[PDB]
């Protein structure tokens, strides 16, 4: 995920 | 609630490390084969870019996943989130350059081969555009606290409209446009071969059709699930609270197949 | 081959005037050019330097900035524009050609020059005497000392000898302290130990009367030595 | 005709070549070997020269 | 009387063969069984000259072992400098097709030649600062293959018209004509005494030429195919040949016989150039399989390899002091191996 | 090293001029024209040299005409050309076996394995006028029959077309028997008055470069 997937380890 | 290392994460990072190893091995073997022509130059540089991605992103993605929370530093996260998207752009631009080179070689053989500058022009421009368009990550990404830690784009973009805009821009520069140009270039190659037909022309026509469909299928397979979850989140950000943990974990494992698939497919369909 | 220099006349101190050299009968583009001055009843002094392509320009410590050197390849004309002129600059400037490749003969041909009249680390080089009376058929050997050694690492000694017969332009007799140039009699010979060289003549003749000179072409500055007046 | 002249030239050339005296092969081999040994120190390639005296390195 | 002439020729050939057999009481390979070896001669590309664009056909070494002259199909002769890899002159060519190039013994002149049927003698020590064509030797009917100066007034030429002819530069006339061969002559090499020279042709044979008298001396018929390049042993008594049947051979004037076959099973390629090291212990030879070897003249076994080239090796020459080796190939590059 | 700097400057200038000269000539196609003396050696395009232009690409021709025979050596120099133009006189039946053998030699040359060959069966009109009186074909010709899918020129006699296709068949068959697809012939029929030859050579060259690119890219 080059985006931010919430506060998750993207 | 607070993102932790559920069961869906240990498996994810183990598979990520496995894919790191496999990609590195495959691309190293392909580089050894290539070292031992313009096509050789482009393929070698593409495999080197795939090495760059495999050695930069997969260890980064695994490190965040197994070692949750990102506090290594705002500047460090900013440089790493530049290198990630940079190594992500590089293979796509290299694919576009290869497709353009093939189209120019076949469609206009007499004139295209007359200019040797394009041998360095396109290879340079691929890297240059990768670096130039991968920059914007610097300003958005940053280490974020609250006391959880992770490196997120929250606040940099005033509105979800801007987030959608930047996400769609990177999507276009990553997936839709490279695939469209590869398909268009091979379509023009097939059109020229058909006009020639309208000995070896049929065999080359069959191989170009096979190559186009194979690359399209590989690229699609790799970047469909990634961007399906991406688009789900992008238009409806609530999906994370619409909890599906294995969903949130295991689909983004496929996008690292592209660095793995490139050596195999290019080696079988070229040399 | 022949070179011509244009100029001459009188210039008020502080004024200016430009010297132009015209060439005819050789590949001016493949050759460099030099300017060498000489005050009346005095010695020589290197002035400037312009190479082929005008990509390497050197100037003397006492001309830099004021004087500029420019060459025009298409129409074979060379210019050394001059801004500031003082009494010390009253000297009849000459022009010289030089091509630099292995086996070359730098400073081969000299023009005639035009008489210009105005109304420390350098490699100094000294010549023993100002005059040496001699007799015909006598071998007179000149002595010259180099402050810095001229045997550069590549094994070449960069010493050039010359001869300004009475009322003519210098003609190059030896161009690297050992080699004898074309068109000069075989009698002239060069010798050298490494810091102080000598020039020899087997048998002095009528054409061998004049003032000799030396060069130190190891580095960008080119230092001359006070000439030795040979007569009989 | 051309054939007669060609045959005459061929036979004359063969006779001229045959007229040359010949020495023994062993003596020639000894001569080659002696020359090779004589200038063994004067062949930079045969005996790699000191790096100082080599004009290229 | 065609039959009588044929029988006389057969008798002469049989007598020559019998004499050749009789004079051979030993093979030099046997005599070289009590000589120490030379070992692996690892040579490195000390300098790489990158001036040329098209393929390189021939080159020659200057008398001072410092100046190099090379001819390429781009119609450009370049006089290099091996010590500083910097060019001196770039002589343009009227005919882009070049197959020979020579450098005068006195350093004054340089000759070219090719399919144009003419040898051009250029002047390097010109008062006007530009090399100019002193004269064009235009008496040949075939294509030139090798030019080699004797002095500043006579140049020898090998032309595919089956004739070699010593020239006179001043009068531009064929002073002497050699009319023995029955096929294209491809290369010649000058003897140190300069009173003799050899020329091998496409009829798989060699002939030694008396420059003064004008009549050949011996005919050697040891090859099974063409003879592209020929060298001359520095001793003045042997010459090594390069043929297209993966074979290089050694011949001796006094013996008048074959002495070696520098060949191996793993090579099925051709030989484009041949040269001898100063002391004669090394017989360098280019090959068509992208690389050039370094053969030991006496033992005849290979003693090195120069795999720096990625195309046919076309030319090869060892300096007059033995301090370097140069190899030009179709890759448009020259490499100075030391 | 006060003088070696100027030597390096000369070297750089010479390199620049050499690069310019190479640039001026890279984008020009090369062709070698060879054929029988009786044939229309020089009339096809309307040592020797020639230049012509087609569609803003410069074609650069050559014609040795300086050596009687045994071309085994000077052909090596021409192994980087784009195409070889072979011209054969069709009318002279008695001089067709030699032409066929020459074509076989050109096709099966070790240094020309990658070089295509154009073929110009010149003197077509003369052939049309030569069958007729006293023209028994020395080889076998009855067994042959015009292919059913033949597309002869309008108003072309069956005898003329069968003879023409027999000549083309002989040459093409000699061409395919050994060529391993690396190089391919391109037959054409031309007359002295023909003016379309430049277009034919251009089309052949385009096809040759196309197949070279296909081989290079494994496509």
């Amino acid at each position: 995920q080059h985006w931010s997937y919430g506060l998750r380890p993207g | 609630n607070l993102p932790t290392l559920t069961l869906s994460g240990k498996i994810r990072v183990t598979v990520t490390f496995f894919l790191f190893l496999l990609s590195t091995a495959f691309n190293a073997s392909f580089l050894l084969k290539l070292q031992k022509s313009r096509m050789k130059v482009l393929l070698k540089h593409l495999t080197l870019a795939n090495l760059l991605e495999t050695l930069i992103v997969m260890p980064l993605d695994g490190m965040w996943n197994i070692t949750v929370q990102w506090y290594a530093g705002e500047f460090l996260c900013k440089v790493l989130s530049y290198l990630k998207l940079f190594s992500m752009y590089a293979p796509a631009f290299m694919m576009v350059v290869i497709s353009l080179d093939r189209s120019l070689a076949i469609t206009r053989p007499l004139a295209v081969k007359s200019n040797s500058r394009l041998g360095r022009f396109m290879i340079g421009l691929a890297w240059l555009l990768s670096s130039i368009f991968a920059g914007p990550q610097l300003y958005i990404f940053r280490m974020i606290h609250l006391g959880f830690s992770q490196c997120v784009t929250h606040g940099s973009f005033p509105q979800w409209w801007h987030q959608a805009f930047y996400n769609f821009f990177t999507f276009s520069c990553l997936f839709i446009i490279p695939l469209l140009i590869m398909l268009i270039c091979n379509a023009k190659i097939m059109f020229t071969l058909t006009r020639v037909l309208q000995n070896n022309i049929p065999r080359a026509r069959l191989r170009t059709l096979k190559m186009t469909v194979a690359f399209a299928a590989s690229f699609i397979v790799c970047w469909t699930p990634y961007y399906v979850l991406g688009i789900w989140y992008w238009f409806d950000p609530e999906m994370v609270n619409r909890v599906s943990d294995p969903v949130n974990h295991f689909f983004f494992l496929f996008a690292f197949l592209n660095p793995c698939f490139d050596p195999l497919i290019y080696g079988y369909f070229s040399l | 081959v022949q070179l011509v220099e244009s100029g001459g006349g009188l210039v008020q101190p502080g004024g200016s005037r430009k010297l132009s050299c015209s060439a005819s009968g050789f590949a001016f583009s493949s050759f460099g050019m030099h300017w060498v001055r000489q005050a009346p009843e005095k010695g020589l002094e290197w002035v400037a330097y312009i190479s082929s392509g005008s990509g390497t320009i050197y100037y003397a410590d006492t001309v830099k900035g004021r004087f500029t050197i420019s060459r025009d390849d298409p129409k074979n004309t060379l210019f050394l524009q001059m801004t500031s002129l003082r009494s010390e600059d009253t000297a009849m400037y000459y022009c010289v050609r030089s091509i630099y490749y292995y086996g070359s003969s730098p400073f081969d041909f000299w023009g005639q020059g035009t008489t210009l009249t105005v109304s420390s680390a350098d490699i100094v080089m000294t010549q023993a005497t100002s005059s040496v009376p001699v007799t015909p058929g006598e071998s007179v050997s000149i002595s010259c000392r180099s402050s810095k050694s001229l045997l550069h690492s590549n094994g070449n000694t960069y010493l050039y000898w010359f001869l300004q017969r009475p009322g003519q332009s210098p003609q190059l007799l030896i161009y690297r302290m050992s080699n004898l140039a074309s068109g000069v009699p075989d009698r002239f010979s060069g010798s050298g130990s490494g810091t102080a060289f000598t020039l020899t003549i087997s048998r002095l003749e009528a054409e061998d009367v004049g003032v000799y000179y030396c060069m130190q072409h190891l580095e960008y500055p080119l230092t001359f030595g006070a000439g030795t007046k040979l007569e009989l | 005709t051309a054939s007669i002249a060609q045959a005459r030239k061929l036979v004359e050339q063969l006779k001229m070549e045959a007229n040359i005296d010949r020495i023994k092969v062993s003596k020639a081999a000894a001569d080659l070997m002696a020359y090779c040994e004589a200038h063994a120190k004067e062949d930079p390639l045969l005996t790699p020269v000191p790096a100082s005296e080599n004009p290229f390195r | 009387e065609l039959d009588q002439l044929r029988q006389e020729a057969e008798q002469l050939k049989n007598q020559i063969r019998d004499a050749r057999k009789a004079c051979a009481d030993a093979t030099l390979s046997q005599i070289t069984n009590n000589i120490d070896p030379v070992g692996r001669i690892q040579m490195r590309t000390r300098r790489t000259l990158r001036g040329h664009l098209a393929k390189i056909y021939a080159m020659h070494w200057g008398t001072d072992s410092r100046l190099l002259v090379s001819a390429s199909q781009d119609g450009k002769l370049i006089i290099w400098d091996s010590y500083t890899t910097n060019k001196v002159h770039a002589i343009p060519l009227r005919s882009s097709w070049v197959m020979t190039c020579a450098y005068a013994p006195s350093g004054n002149y340089v000759a070219c030649g090719g399919l144009d049927n003419i040898c051009s003698i250029y002047n390097l020590k010109t008062r006007e600062g530009n090399v100019r064509v002193s004269r064009e030797l235009a008496g040949h009917t075939g294509y030139l293959s090798c030019c080699r100066f004797l002095d500043d007034n006579q140049i020898v030429t090998s032309s595919g018209d089956t004739t070699c002819a010593l020239w006179d530069i001043e009068t531009g006339q064929q002073t002497t004509t050699f009319t023995g061969h029955t096929g294209d002559v491809m290369s010649l090499s000058l003897a140190p005494d300069t009173r003799l020279f050899v020329s091998g042709a496409c009829d798989a044979s060699a002939k030694l030429w008396d420059v003064r008298e004008g009549m050949c001396r011996q005919t050697f018929t040891g090859h099974e195919s063409d003879i592209n390049a020929i060298c001359f042993f520095p001793n003045g008594n042997a010459f090594a040949t390069g043929s297209d049947d993966a074979t290089c051979r050694l011949f001796d004037l006094r013996a008048d016989q074959e002495l070696m076959t520098y060949s191996h099973d793993n090579i099925i390629c051709g030989i484009t150039s041949v040269s001898f090291s100063k002391s004669g212990r090394l017989l360098l030879a280019g090959y068509d399989d992208f690389n050039c070897n370094v053969w030991d003249a006496l033992k005849a076994d290979r003693a090195g390899v120069l795999a720096g080239h990625d195309n046919r090796v076309s030319c090869l020459g060892v300096t007059d002091d033995g301090m370097a080796v140069a190899t030009g190939s179709w890759d448009s590059f020259l490499k100075i191996w030391n | 090293s006060a003088e070696d700097k100027a030597a390096a400057e000369r070297s750089k200038m010479i390199d620049k001029n050499l690069r310019e000269d190479g640039e001026k000539a890279r984008r020009t196609l090369r062709l070698l024209l060879l054929g029988a003396d009786n044939s229309g050696k020089s009339t096809i395009v309307k040592i020797f040299e020639t230049k012509f232009q087609v569609d803003k690409v410069n074609f650069h021709m050559f014609d040795v005409g300086g050596q009687r025979d045994e071309r085994r050596k000077w052909i090596q120099c021409f192994n980087d050309v784009t195409a070889i133009i072979f011209v054969v006189d069709s009318s002279d039946y008695n001089r067709l076996q030699e032409a066929l053998n020459d074509f076989k030699s050109i096709w099966n040359n070790r240094w020309l394995r990658t070089i295509s060959v154009i073929l110009f069966l010149n003197k077509q009109d003369l052939l049309a006028e030569k069958v007729s009186k006293i023209e028994d074909y020395f080889p076998e010709f009855a067994r042959y029959t015009t292919p059913e899918d033949a597309t002869p020129e309008p108003g072309e006699d069956p005898r003329v077309t069968r003879a023409k296709y027999f000549i083309r068949k002989e040459f093409v068959d000699i061409s395919t028997a050994s060529g391993d697809g690396r190089h391919i012939c391109y037959p054409h029929f031309t007359c002295a008055v023909d003016t379309e030859n430049a277009r034919r050579i251009f089309n052949d060259c385009k096809d040759i470069i196309l197949q070279m690119n296909l081989r290079e890219y494994n496509l």
